[PDB]
């Protein structure tokens, strides 16, 4: 009902995770559905470029998405780690008004760029690599909500952060990288 | 001429071998046994009922005999090389309904044998952990770290590897593992000075020859293990 | 749509964990949105209290929040942890009836006041606390749904609790107690 | 809306864990609901026999739940664990199309049964087991959607697995085997 | 007659007595005090109002005196018997409005003694683990392993207890708890031929004689202890 | 005057020095380096492209060197001080369309130090845990706890430190941390008698002079350390 704002079910390679790289290196599948005053979403990525595909060859690794969205609630593609807007279920006249599926500004605030303040602004939990010998890893997953602003064109902030602390590197030779699905749920933003 | 039921079903041997590995999803198939009944086919004077009559160790039950089919399969409890490494089982083929009854029917014994996986990470017995040396020496034994491993003894899920994870760096020490006791045979391949007064104190890795099953690996942080090395003074004279 | 019960995305103080207090000592935000014959919640409580927010300068602490709703779904303050009521996102011609959100008595009965019996009546799960110098501590989730009832007047109770049970106390100082979300789901009684 | 697929909320015995078993030896909680592009779902199964009831006896215990669908997302009983269809919580002319409640063939594809690939067509989580003796014991969780056939006139396939690797067996006697509760979100077909 | 305060709350007992277990629910009811006033009933002159004056060993505060009642009830902060075995607590009784003035008021005391729980697995301190026996020798100490635990010492919740897991099917070892040093005593039941050259090394798990308290389990995984032994050769002849 | 590019970049250093801590985000900026072009400004005679020519260890690549600002970060795989302490890296600064050729090039030298942080917990080698003392004897060793810690050797994240866990309420033992062999030395401060059989044995806790970082606790349990300790009889007459 205008109730879904998402990547598509499958997208290509819509984003990129490397630093400098210009061109996408990943599939970020990202949806967002309103439920009551909450949104629903799930999330997961997928590597697409060798170097993506090696990361999981280290013990420790970190894979940041940043996606800055401007007050309509669409990407701010230049900053954003996902290079093409989210869409809608259902197709476009003026494409369209998603600020009722931003994190809401009151529940997460924006606040002062001070070092471990604000806690409230994240969501902890874990999803899964599984890897191409079948052993399962437990990834740490962060998401931020508002908090940080990264410019003066900016609405709305979510970040996601996966992390693998292994005792030992999952695998030793290139695989695709697929982090299992992570649901979460957060107070939206009015429509 | 009308059919009895005049002969037994008979298996086709008096003893069946399979295999299966540890730690295998339910339902997998690791063998089947067979029998005949030379009576009327389709009838129930030739339909075999597969069962079991007794199990080793009996208790948990880990196998279900299909008594339609003979086939064997795994069940939903998980299989432990090391709580189990062989099953011998007796089973049985019965006539007509396949009703047990107090009537002595042909048997015959399978024998399963469970594979070994490595799922067990190494573990240092070694209680006194201090080398020991003296000055101008070269070639000695500087320390036996004796190991354990639950895994099948002269596996290289067994067998016990090392890697220095810190303070060889001046390439004093040699490492080995000697596979009948499981020991890490560390040696001196430099001679050292008392008076010098270097700290030979060095950290080591254990893990096993083969990789760790996917069932245990990220359970498993490789933590180095300290090892102090004592050097005896030797009077040497001007 | 009559869809949305909840505290409001940035309560004031409305609840007390402290023991004998009078007053609030914490925030809870507790949403409750229906979806089919599902609830999905979101709770997150933060202290408010110099009590509360020293809690976590011990390694092992129990959090306990305790609501209980009378036959048409709203809160018994003086019994219940929260003091003032949930509330619709959208107003009121007699206040209104919000047995819908409940939990089932039939999938979560209420039963014998014996010990370690029904566990079928409790959710398991984990949420966070992120402390002040950043380490991040898992907080065990436990939700109770009906079960045993409090008193005579009560037709529905939901009650959460964390646990911590850290090698070391997150904190050697005051500092605010924030429960990262924690969302969970559950079978609803009917409208 | 036509948008609760279910066991029901408490349903008597209806599906089969133990292996040749001919009758339900246990009750499998499933609830599925749509929002917008995904589904939420909710499941918890009970035991009801004394092989499902012992087998937390052992330290090591694997639960198997495997669900087929036909085209229009009814179950196919002769190979599914459950031996009862699902029901739309609203009922019946035609019985119905449940097709917008399976998971997404283009999410999570039908692929060569070669072995550990396409670990994109799993979900991974936890649950929890709590012992007669009250001990709390986690559950790890897969669910596998779509992926693998199992013969020629399934559309689509929803399978459960529960894992418990316990030091010590939660139990020493025989006690109704209770999963807690596991939510987890997919991909929708369309309707 | 007109009433006046003219007698203070005297507590029933000079000394309470109670008891709580270790990692008690909050609000959980450990005991009670009691005072009584003589003057006018329901009037502010026979209000009691308990309040806790001090406490040891003071910080943190696991124990909440309901000022109306005199019930003590167990906090949000959770009792650990090896953090605090015992509390001592010194209270008071106070007439009127129940407001602390600089007047002298009966005060009793508390004894609260917190009840410990099997919640510490047990631990080898056994620093240099490796037994020791001769050849033809029957009835001998190969080694004493030495264990320690946090629990209430004496009690079955800190009582050493073993079992063989691997490498005793020969029937060479017998073990047995000391429970005065908590020590694992194993002992030969067999003779060893040094020329034979027998692998008599063995593996063992360590647990309490009472479970573990549910608050510790699966949390706990039993791990096989490896304990090599040594064999002495003696000239024996021909 | 017509431009042509007859100068090439060169850097204000020959050699450049930056720091970074272990375990730090992605894109963290280390350090930045410079060149300069003489030529045209804002034309590709100017353009200058920073380039890494080779890297110490070389792999894996933990900093990205942006071509057109010279900046160095640090990736999305973590540094870890353990693994590497220092890097050592050659880079390079190309003039006009910073195409890659076999033309020679002026370059410069980076020297990044990774800082150490306190995220590995100490452990005892010491692999025989027993004190010895003698009857009548005060200010004598009991025993050494060796203990390894793989963070900065020297540092306060390295110290091993000690505290009392139980059996010490006597006051018999005293414990200090040897600065230079990481070892924890524990006294007798009182005389002990034989006859009297006291139970001497005591628990101790490790940790670090510094907090553990936040990236390692609540992974890490305070487990006591048992200590037995032992006492010698002497001949003392009547
Ligand atoms: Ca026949
Ligand atoms: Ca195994
Ligand atoms: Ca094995
Ligand atoms: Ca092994
Ligand atoms: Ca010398
Ligand atoms: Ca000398
Ligand atoms: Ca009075
Ligand atoms: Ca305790
Ligand atoms: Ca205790
Ligand atoms: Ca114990
Ligand atoms: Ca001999
Ligand atoms: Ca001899
Ligand atoms: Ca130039
Ligand atoms: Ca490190
Ligand atoms: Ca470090
Ligand atoms: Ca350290
Ligand atoms: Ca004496
Ligand atoms: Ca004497």
């Amino acid at each position: 009902k205008n109730n879904t704002l998402w990547t598509g079910p499958k997208p290509e390679a819509n984003c990129i995770i490397e630093y400098g790289k210009q061109n996408p290196d990943s599939k970020l599948t990202l949806i967002l559905v309103k439920n009551g005053g909450i949104v629903n979403g799930y999330v997961t990525l997928m590597g697409a470029s060798d170097y993506v595909n090696t990361l999981f060859k280290n013990k420790n690794v970190s894979i940041n998405v940043e996606l800055y969205f401007d007050a309509t609630g669409h990407i701010l593609p230049d900053s954003s780690s996902l290079k093409t807007d989210l869409e809608l279920k259902y197709k476009q006249t003026a494409d369209f008004s998603a600020r009722g599926f931003m994190p809401s500004t009151t529940a997460y605030p924006f606040v002062l760029p001070n070092a471990g303040t604000h806690n409230e602004n994240y969501i902890f939990g874990q999803c899964y690599y599984k890897a191409s010998d079948g052993a399962l890893f437990p990834l740490e997953v962060t998401v931020m909500l508002n908090k940080r602003l990264p410019d003066s064109r900016t609405s709305y902030v979510m970040t996601f952060l996966w992390s693998l602390n292994a005792g030992l590197a999952p695998e030793t030779t290139q695989a695709t990288l697929i982090t299992s699905p992570f649901t979460f749920s957060y107070i939206r933003e009015d429509d | 001429v009308l059919d009895i039921n005049d002969n037994e079903p008979v298996f086709t041997q008096d003893v069946f071998v399979g295999s299966v590995e540890e730690l295998s999803a339910a339902h997998t198939l690791v063998m089947k046994i067979n029998a005949t009944d030379a009576d009327e086919p389709n009838t129930l004077n030739s339909k075999i009922s597969y069962r079991i009559v007794s199990l080793e160790p009996a208790y948990p039950p880990v196998f279900y005999l299909n008594k339609d089919t003979g086939e064997i399969y795994t069940t939903s409890v998980t299989l432990d090389r090391e709580e189990h490494s062989s099953y011998t089982l007796t089973v049985e083929a019965r006539d007509g309904n396949g009703e047990v009854t107090d009537k002595p029917v042909k048997q015959a014994q399978v024998q399963i044998r469970i594979l070994d996986v490595n799922d067990n990470i190494p573990v240092v017995e070694n209680k006194v952990l201090e080398g020991m040396v003296e000055e101008n020496q070269v070639n000695v034994e500087v320390t036996r770290i004796k190991v354990f491993d639950a895994d099948e003894i002269g596996s290289d899920n067994w067998l016990a590897n090392f890697t220095f994870a810190s303070g060889n760096e001046g390439g004093y020490f040699h490492i080995e593992t000697d596979a009948q006791t499981n020991e890490g045979i560390v040696t001196l391949i430099k001679e050292v000075d008392y008076e010098e007064m270097k700290n030979l104190d060095f950290s080591v890795i254990v893990a096993n020859k083969a990789a760790f099953h996917k069932s245990i690996r990220s359970k498993y942080k490789p933590t180095p293990i300290p090892i102090k090395v004592k050097v005896k003074n030797v009077k040497e004279g001007i």
